[PDB]
């Protein structure tokens, strides 16, 4: 007989950092295998598709970093803009909004996950798709989307609500009662505007806060690093330059040396594209999970525990990052934590009742019917609560007594 | 011509190389054939292929009251 | 050969840590130590909250705790005979090993 | 060549493995520590706990 | 204009069974081809890495 209900909350903005794409390397295989060499090629070409499958695999993942960027971000038919005023019942998106006086319009948490992030062997680097300027127009349109409209831009076209109005429903869709938003608005801006603020702090000083990006752009580069050093190797042959055999031997002689070079090459760049094709699973795997993300916590609010950082979500605001996405997720955490004494149900005129929404509870002397996330005592009455049988059913039903509110309007 | 300038190879240079034979329009629409760095092609109006920056979508904002 | 086992981080101890933590915060709060502080409620009301989640009514249970509660026992004893004498219930995990 | 084609089955197998931990993960959060809504998530029937 | 509701309910229990982990095994590559043999180990550094 024992319940704990919080008499207050606390608003925890957490940052989610996931990677969504990788950088479009492409090898010209006939190049890295053999470079400028006409005898080496003739020879390559009795491996027959042996490059051109690899020519392939790389373009397949290639193509789909664009395919994952497209999922992830262009989860809308139109690009929404803020209004010019910001009167946004005291929520302050000034530091996730576009900055209009930077050359790509990226906001001011944008421009800190753009600075802590950071060949001629038939080797290049194709570029996205979507410039990083055209990601921060479409994070722009879902987060102009999200503060001005909701949900609602996910279901059909934008529907304007006022953003005091907007929360009220996120406080209803994690079951507290929405007038625990208006009662307590101001302290609940501030602790938006005050969370965001920690956001900044986070970012500007500790770099491995995006430990996750780093390394995707690590493991990219390091593999790249090992596929040019291992040009260098001899793999038996008497040289790893490929002019030094041909200047010095005979075709008869040059032919086994060259082929020794071809075999190791060829080795060596199917290892590479095999690692880039299970680390391409790895990554789109995280775009999938990050276009899930999204479309649930951004366009959406989440009942799913835990999916949206610790708490009952509220919200989430997109940020881009360098080959990545942030989320900045809202959540409700319950704070001040408090005890009473607590009844399965309450015994009036031998009836049995029990809270339509809410816990009874006891301070000590009294009873009071409460919602479960923030003590908010009521006077207990027919209004809050339903018959259902009587007193010699339930195991731990208590004796009080239930208040009628037309009973004063008859008697006077 | 991937990852060149327009020299040493209606010519538009984009950041994803140098792009012959498509005429560079200053309209943006729906992407078609990417080609990469924001720009798209496509054949269109009499038809010639055609460049340009990809749009993102029809702007459109809301009407945010309180 | 040069083929070597590393032991795991975590020993099978302290799972067994963690899944009583997690065990004991189900069964003695509920989701709050999820979100939250872990909040102690009673179980009977706990499960009255588990109910009302499925769209049927809290006096639903509190009217037949007493067969719920049959009910739920029994079941639990019914997942023991089944892992102690069905060897391919374990087969997703032994398929790994193997 | 052996220790690549054993080096590459475990990474392709590692992957599998991955992904039925992240499965547990969200369970863990999803069914453990909340309730799920979601249908057959946490085995057939309405989900309790 | 004919509903079927259900009078009465059983609490089942399920068990579902996850993977989560895979034995942490560790190959030393000079080893394993070049078994103590330093004319073997010379040779296996021409593949370089
Ligand atoms: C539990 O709450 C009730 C209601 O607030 C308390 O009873 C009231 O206490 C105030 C302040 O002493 C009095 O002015 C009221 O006349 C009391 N009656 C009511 C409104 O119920 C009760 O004292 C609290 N529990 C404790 C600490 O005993
Ligand atoms: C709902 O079903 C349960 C059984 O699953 C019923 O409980 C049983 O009732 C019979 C008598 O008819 C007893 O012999 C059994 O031992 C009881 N089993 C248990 C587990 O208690 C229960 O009465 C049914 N309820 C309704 C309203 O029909
Ligand atoms: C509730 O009672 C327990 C008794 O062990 C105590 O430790 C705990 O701090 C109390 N909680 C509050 C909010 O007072
Ligand atoms: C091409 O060369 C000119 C100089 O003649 C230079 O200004 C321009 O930026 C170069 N463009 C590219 C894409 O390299
Ligand atoms: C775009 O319009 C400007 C005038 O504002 C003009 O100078 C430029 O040449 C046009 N570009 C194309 C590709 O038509």
């Amino acid at each position: 007989n024992s319940i704990a209900i919080p008499t207050n909350f606390t608003i925890s903005v957490t940052t989610e950092i996931l990677p969504v794409s990788m950088t479009k390397t492409s090898v010209d295989c006939t190049m890295y295998i053999c470079g400028d060499s006409t005898e080496c090629s003739n020879l390559l070409l009795q491996y027959g598709s042996f490059c051109t499958q690899l020519n392939r695999a790389l373009t397949g993942i290639a193509v789909e970093q664009d395919k994952n960027t497209q999922e992830v971000f262009a989860q809308v038919k139109q690009i929404y803009k803020t209004p010019p005023i910001k009167d946004f019942g005291g929520f302050n998106f000034s530091q996730i909004l576009p900055d209009p006086s930077k050359p790509s319009k990226r906001s001011f948490i944008e421009d800190l996950l753009f600075n802590k992030v950071t060949k001629f062997n038939g080797l290049t680097v194709l570029p996205p798709l979507l410039t990083d300027e055209m990601i921060a127009q479409y994070t722009s349109a879902l987060l102009a989307g999200t503060i001005t409209s909701g949900w609602t831009f996910g279901a059909g076209a934008a529907l304007q609500i006022p953003f005091a109005m907007q929360m009220a429903y996120r406080f209803n869709g994690i079951g507290v009662t929405q007038n625990v938003l208006y009662e307590n608005q101001k302290l609940i801006a501030n602790q938006f505007n005050s969370a965001i603020g920690k956001i900044q702090d986070s970012l500007s000083s500790t770099a491995s806060a995006l430990g996750k990006l780093q390394d995707v752009v690590n493991q990219n580069a390091q593999a790249l690093n090992t596929l040019v050093k291992q040009l260098s190797s001899n793999f038996g042959a008497i040289s790893s330059v490929l002019n030094d055999i041909l200047s010095r031997l005979d075709p008869p002689e040059a032919e086994v040396q060259i082929d020794r070079l071809i075999t190791g090459r060829l080795q060596s760049l199917q290892t590479y594209v095999t690692q880039q094709l299970i680390r391409a699973a790895e990554i789109r795997a995280s775009a999938n999970l990050a276009a899930t993300k999204m479309s649930e916590c951004v366009l959406g609010q989440s009942k799913r525990v835990d999916f949206c950082g610790k708490g009952y979500h509220l919200m989430s605001f997109p940020q881009s990052a360098p080959h990545g996405v942030v989320f900045l997720h809202v959540t409700y955490v319950p704070a001040q934590e408090k005890n009473f004494t607590t009844a399965p149900a309450i015994c009036h005129d031998g009836k049995a009742h029990f809270p339509r929404e809410g816990v009874f509870v006891s301070n000590g002397t009294h009873w009071f019917v409460t919602q479960r996330n923030f003590y908010e005592p009521q006077i207990i009455t027919t209004d809050n609560t339903f018959v259902s049988g009587n007193c010699d059913v339930v195991i731990g039903i208590v004796n009080n007594t239930v208040y009628d509110p037309l009973q004063p309007e008859l008697d006077s | 011509y991937q990852d060149v300038n327009c020299t040493e190879v209606n010519v538009f240079q984009t950041r994803a190389g140098c792009l012959i034979g498509a005429e560079h329009v200053n309209n943006s629409y729906e992407c078609d054939i990417p080609i990469g760095a924001g720009i798209c092609a496509s054949y269109q109006t009499s038809q010639s292929i055609i460049a340009y920056t990809m749009s993102l979508g029809a702007e459109n904002s809301v009407a945010y009251s309180n």
